[PDB]
């Protein structure tokens, strides 16, 4: 118990190194309690102004390829801080980032998230929800599922000590395609996974079956990323010629 | 190669 408390403290930790944009942070700015304004972008008008910061939808989603890039590289530097994590096989750590970096920029965008838009840029701006969902189709309908397990995700009131243990837990999959050496990846994640039910019991008391309702919320971000890489499949079916960074073609090869 | 191995590497 109290080296799975030590394990807890030192992944939070970490997570603060690794992490500028804390979920504490992000909610202070959501809240209007912090330090400057975002910029609202609500619509064409408001996006042309607030462009510092193709055709509109495909101009939006694909500058979230710098956002993206960069945390590829803060869940790196987390993921080599989880005990255990340096001494696997290097091709099956490079396999649980492959497979992990989404479901964990997912878990990080919902709390970017309220129920009526998503923080960008370091909290600089705000997109809303409506101006989303008024996109072109298949666009404007992807984000609205985001904002709903978002809003829903939140409601369980997680703070930055729970989530930087749920986001190790995750990384720690041991059932990612071509994984040499499953056994002790599985090692590191069930103890992970006691870390997580007693920082669930310490610091949610009143909170019942929390640790039961986070392990539904991994099968719904795998669910989430599933999602996201078929919107591109569908959009690469006639935007043949679309740059993509090679830290982001090397995540989505193969899948 | 890998970018991601570099990344890890470092
Ligand atoms: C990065 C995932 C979270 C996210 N944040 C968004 C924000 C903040 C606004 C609008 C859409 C957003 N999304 C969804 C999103 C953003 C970009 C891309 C996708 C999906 C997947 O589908 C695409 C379809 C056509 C063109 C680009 C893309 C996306 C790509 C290449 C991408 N950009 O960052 C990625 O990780 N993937």
């Amino acid at each position: 118990s109290a080296d799975l408390r030590a394990l807890a403290k030192h992944l939070y930790d970490s997570y603060i190194k690794s992490f500028p944009l804390t979920k504490a942070k992000a909610r202070a700015i959501l809240t209007g309690k912090t330090d400057k304004s975002p910029f609202v972008i609500y619509d064409m008008n408001s996006l042309m102004m607030g462009e510092d910061k193709k055709e509109v939808a495909i101009r939006i989603f694909q500058g979230c390829q710098f956002r993206s890039v960069e945390a590829v590289q803060e869940i790196t530097e987390y993921a080599k801080s989880i005990p255990g994590f340096v001494n696997l096989d290097l091709n099956d750590q490079v396999t649980l980032l492959k497979y992990g970096v989404h479901e964990i920029i997912y878990t990080m965008l919902a709390s970017l998230m309220n129920k009526d838009g998503v923080l960008i840029s370091e909290g600089q701006g705000f997109m809303t929800r409506e101006f989303l969902k008024s996109l072109r189709k298949p666009f404007g309908d992807f984000m609205e599922p985001k904002f709903e397990f978002a809003v829903k995700f939140n409601a369980l009131e997680l703070d930055d000590s729970d989530l930087a243990i749920f986001i190790a837990v995750i990384i720690l999959s041991g059932d990612r395609p071509g994984l040499l050496n499953v056994k002790p990846i599985e090692d590191i994640q069930d103890n992970l996974l006691q870390a997580l039910e007693l920082q669930l019991k310490l610091n949610h008391p009143e909170s019942s079956q929390l640790f039961a309702k986070l392990l539904q919320k991994m099968t719904d971000l795998r669910q989430i990323v599933t999602e996201h890489v078929q919107l591109l499949q569908v959009i690469k079916k006639t935007e043949t010629d679309m740059s993509l960074h090679p830290l982001l073609q090397e995540i989505y090869k193969d899948l | 190669p890998s970018l991601l191995k570099k990344l890890l590497l470092a």
